[PDB]
């Protein structure tokens, strides 16, 4: 399926700054309603399953930044979709991804 | 590695 409005999405990331790599992890989210921060839904939207790709955010966006990151800085994200599906009617009534 | 400034990251903050 693709990553559209109201799918759960399951992705892995890594984020870098300036070539160096800062975290790895796994989410899933609920699309199409402001979860994620500015830039990486967008980026995600419309990808199938098992898409790898990079994103690429502003740090000033986000809220993290008495840290590593310089100001003005991008938030590279290398991005894999694992998994969509629809989301549960507990999911839609909430707006949230739940286990 | 995450930290208490961007605990959220990559969910939105708050
Ligand atoms: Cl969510």
């Amino acid at each position: 399926m693709k990553v559209g409005q109201d799918k759960v999405v399951t992705i892995r990331y890594t984020l870098q700054v300036e070539g160096e790599v800062l975290d790895q992890g796994e989410l899933s989210y609920l699309h199409g309603h402001r979860n994620l921060i500015p830039g990486l839904e967008e980026a995600l939207e419309g990808r199938e399953e098992g898409e790898a790709f990079q994103a690429h955010v502003p740090a000033e966006k986000a809220y993290g930044a008495p840290g590593i990151i310089p100001p003005h800085a991008t938030l590279d994200f290398q991005v894999e979709v694992v998994k969509v599906r629809e989301a549960t009617p507990e999911e839609l009534l909430h707006g949230h991804a739940h286990p | 590695t995450r930290y208490w400034n961007a605990k959220a990251l990559p969910f939105a903050f708050g």
